[PDB]
């Protein structure tokens, strides 16, 4: 956590349907955006902090 | 000499400009454009903004 890894996602298409439809996630909270709208949105970049 | 007229005109335009520029203010909302909020946030969340 103190050294949380960061990855960049750019120049690609991601199908988020499999993401929020998965039951393996205990907590799934979106702020400023809806999980379903992701498939219908385009973003300049995405930062994944794990 | 025509200022009395020109002045008036400017004021009118000025107001409109201000009014139009008020379209680009957040007023505390996440964004100043309704379309972005509608496309991103669900109605339960979007309605407050």
């Amino acid at each position: 956590v103190y050294a949380w890894n960061r990855k960049r996602i750019s120049n690609c298409v991601a199908d988020y349907s499999v993401l929020y439809n998965s039951a393996s996630f205990s907590t799934f909270k979106c702020y400023g955006v809806s999980p379903t709208k992701l498939n219908d949105l385009c973003f300049t970049n995405v930062y994944a902090d794990s | 000499a025509l200022g009395k007229l020109q002045d008036v005109v400017n004021q009118n335009a000025q107001a409109l400009n201000t009014l139009v520029k008020q379209l680009s203010s957040n007023f505390g909302a996440i964004s100043s454009v309704l379309n972005d909020i509608l496309s991103r946030l669900d109605p339960p969340e979007a309605e407050v903004q």
